[PDB]
Order: structure tokens, then sequence, then C-alpha cells
């Protein structure tokens, strides 16, 4: 118990 | 019938190539997630189920951690929290990285017998892992998520077979970490994770022909240029703010490629972005890591007062178009809107609006978002001519980006109408 995936906030 | 097909590239993978030639604004796929979930900032501060922002969420009673803006939520939520319910109860308020929640829900859809529509293209057995050229920091890191689904699980899963057996935990995570997408609000703010297999096919290009926007949880694929038949259907899978070199480094070590297209080899408005002196923007670049942070857990006040001290402190030396005093000022401006200080979030947001057209070219929904937000801003603090200039060009943006099947361009047409309306009563 960090940060993935395709595009984002820009 | 279909406008896109699945074909393989020479050496790139599978992709997705265009059927019949395709015109900017043509809607090409539309998609729910397979399974997604609200992501670790934005949890109980939107909804679960459709990823809305509600001054008040009730909760879940039986694990008090779901939060959901209705009592229609929270049923249409149930079938997808309700293996998750007793997991999420277990180890509050500790609470399982979002790549573990998401794989959790994948796991039961899997054993759905029906077609999910989200797989029609592509599944999520057919996802890439590059499994084969993963560091070993970057294995290590997946075998600690292993651990956390094996722990967070337990309750419902003590064993791989009670899993499908083509079903690998490694490798899901593998697939989990370069095929998952960020899910944006109608905002532009990350609200969510979700898998979406079929949008997966799409290959990464810094230069893209297709872009993708989110109506809550679902997903629209629309061409941004004119598409010859045959050519290959591309999105960008980064933030449009990055030098060539953090592209470069973000693509090799989330998705195992080097990025030779035209912008990276060429270093594509690198300097534009950088300009100003590092010793100066370097500082920025750094405060940068703690505001982000803010922001993705809505905390307003703390971003509003973080920035304010940059922007004031670098007036004299750094411009805005550096793409990292222009995140701050991004920052700013979303900070000022969301706590209600109108014009001075039209201070920081106008200032975004020559940078915003240099570094979003064409047709991009951030660039849409943007001056749609900066208009509003103007409209409502009685500024006509302005507004409705911006307000026309977040039009002509937005009908391409977003289409007629997103909610906010319905938003957007009443705004023309009523700055019209001002304008006429002079
Ligand atoms: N521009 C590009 N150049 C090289 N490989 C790319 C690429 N864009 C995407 N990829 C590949 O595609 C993966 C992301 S998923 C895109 C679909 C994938 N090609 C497949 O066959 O399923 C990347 O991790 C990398 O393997
Ligand atoms: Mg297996
Ligand atoms: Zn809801
Ligand atoms: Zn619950
Ligand atoms: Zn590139």
């Amino acid at each position: 118990y960090e940060k993935f995936g395709k595009g984002g906030t820009y | 019938p279909l406008k896109v097909e699945k074909f393989a590239t020479a050496n790139r993978g599978n992709g997705l190539r265009a059927v019949t030639p395709l015109r900017p604004g043509e809607l090409l796929f539309r998609s729910d997630p397979l399974a997604y979930t609200v992501c670790k900032g934005s949890r109980g501060v939107v909804c679960d189920r459709c990823l809305l922002g509600k001054e008040k969420l009730m909760r879940c009673s039986q694990c008090r951690v779901a939060k959901y803006c209705s009592a229609k939520c929270q049923k249409k939520a149930w079938p997808d929290h309700k293996r998750e319910c007793k997991c999420l109860k277990s180890c509050k308020p500790r609470y399982p990285p979002d790549s573990v929640r998401l794989l959790g829900r994948v796991v039961f859809k899997l054993m759905d017998g029906a077609p999910s529509e989200s797989e029609k293209l592509y599944s999520f057995y057919d996802l890439e892992s590059n499994i084969n050229k993963l560091t070993e920091d970057k294995k290590e890191g997946l075998r600690q998520l292993v651990m956390t689904f094996q722990h967070f699980m337990r309750e419902e899963i003590q064993d791989a077979s009670q899993l499908p057996p083509a079903f690998d935990l490694f490798e899901a995570f593998a697939k989990v970490i370069c095929n998952s997408f960020t899910i944006c609000n109608a905002e532009m703010q990350e609200v969510g994770v979700g898998l979406y297999p079929s949008i997966s096919l799409l290959n990464h290009s810094c230069d893209p022909n297709c872009s993708i926007v989110f109506n809550g949880p679902h997903l629209l694929l629309r061409a941004v240029r004119d598409i010859e038949v045959g050519e290959e259907l591309t999105i960008c899978y980064l933030d449009m703010l990055m030098t060539s070199e953090e592209r470069r480094k973000q693509l090799r070590d989330q998705y195992c490629f080097e990025c030779d297209c035209f912008r990276c080899q060429t270093q594509d408005k690198d300097a534009d972005m950088l300009t100003g002196d590092e010793q100066v923007w370097k500082e920025v670049q750094e405060s940068l890591k703690k505001i982000e942070e803010l922001k993705a857990h809505w905390k307003w006040e703390q971003v509003l007062a973080m920035c304010q001290a940059i922007i004031s402190s670098n007036s004299e030396r750094l411009p805005d178009i550096n793409i990292y005093q222009l995140k701050v000022l991004d920052c700013a401006m979303d900070a000022c809107i969301n706590l209600g200080l109108l014009e001075e979030a039209l201070f920081y947001g106008t200032r975004t609006m020559e940078p915003y057209r240099i570094f979003f070219p064409g047709s991009h929904p951030v660039r849409g978002v943007q001056v749609m937000k900066v208009g509003k801003l103007q409209l409502h603090q009685g500024m006509f001519p302005q507004a409705m200039k911006n307000l026309r060009l977040a039009f002509d943006i937005m009908r391409v980006t977003h289409g007629r099947e997103h909610s906010l361009i319905e938003d957007l047409i009443l705004l023309l109408e009523e700055c019209d309306a001002n304008i006429r009563a002079s």
C-alpha cells in the first residue's frame, strides 16, 4: 500500500 | 459500420487505422470502461459512479469508503462495488493504490460470459504487457503490487484457482500500467482511472491525429485532423506541456519505447517551453511537485497560496510562456475558479491564452476548455466583446474535440447565446 495512465489534465 | 480497424504495424505491435477517410471532428468510437475507479485524490470529493463533484456525498453504509451523489448512483454502482466493499472496509483508513482497486474490479468483469462492448476491437487478454522489456526496478514494483493485491482482496479471493486460468496477476499489473487511461472531468481535473481495451489499440504520437475526451466514465474518440484511408490513428499519451527530453523519459519508463516522432526528433517548441533563466525556472519546476499533489486532492486554498508566492516573486524575470510558470498560472486560475475568486481567476487565465495557442496547436480539448473558462469569466465580469470572441473560439475547437455527443457543447451554446444577448442590449 503511483501515477500511471494515458493522458491527463494537459 | 466501424470507421476503424485493428491491424499489425511494422515495428509498433498492433494498432488502429482508418477504414474510410475521416474529417476533423468525426466520432470514431465510443466506449464505457471495462472497469474504472475514482482516483486517490478525488475519493470522497466526487461520486464513485458518475465522477461528479457535489458538496454533499453519501457513504456506502457497509464500508463507509465508497461515496455517492444519489441513491440512484449508489444502486447502479452496486454490481461493481459489491465484491470490493468488504475489502475496502477491512483496510480503512489504509487504502489500496489505484491500480490495485482497478484490477480488483477487472478480475470479476473477466468472469462475465456476455461480451463486453469495451472489448469489441481488443480484449483485456490482448493488451500489451511489455513483460520482456521491463527493467528490474519495474519488475520489483510490480511484484509489490501483486502482494498488495493478494492482501487487499483476501476476503474475496484467496488463490489463483478462483480466477480464470489464463489470468496471471503479475502480467495483469504490467498490462494495467501501460494500458490504463486517466479519466478527466468536464473542467479537465483528473478524477479517475479506467481500462478501455479497444481504445488501448491506439499507438502514441506527440502530434496525434485523434483525441479522446471523457464525459463522466464514458470515452469518446474523435479525429482532430483529416485522415486518409489506411492511415494509422494515434493519440498523445502525455501532457502537452513537456519538453522532448521529458516526453522521451516518460514514454521510455512507462511504455517501454523510444519516441521517434517528428516533434521528439526535432526538439519542436523546446526553446519556447524553456524560455528564461534555468536557475529561475528550475525552482518553479521543483515547487510544482507539491502544487500538483495539492491540486490532485482539491486543496484549493493551499494551491492558491503557493501559486501566488511564485507568481509575484518571478514577475520581473520569468515569462508566462515558460511551461513551469504556465502550469503555476493554470493551477492558480483553477484554484480561484473553485474558490469563487473570479476576478483573480480571469487575471491568471488571460495570461495562459497565448501560450496555450502555441503549445496546443490545431484542435485540442485542453485548449478548448481553457478558452471556454476564460470566455465564461469575461462574460460574467461584463466584458462582452472579449467573451464573445473567446466563446466562439472555444466552440470552433470543441465542435472538433468534444462534439455533440459531449454535454459541455450544450453549456457552451447557452453561454454564446447569453453573451450575444448582452451585446445586443448595449
Ligand atoms: N509511438 C510508438 N512507438 C513505438 N511503440 C509504441 C508507440 N506507441 C505505442 N507503442 C507500443 O504500444 C504500447 C502501448 S498500447 C498500444 C497498442 C500496442 N501497440 C499493442 O500492440 O497492443 C507501448 O507500450 C509500446 O509497446
Ligand atoms: Mg494463470
Ligand atoms: Zn453520481
Ligand atoms: Zn461499500
Ligand atoms: Zn514524440
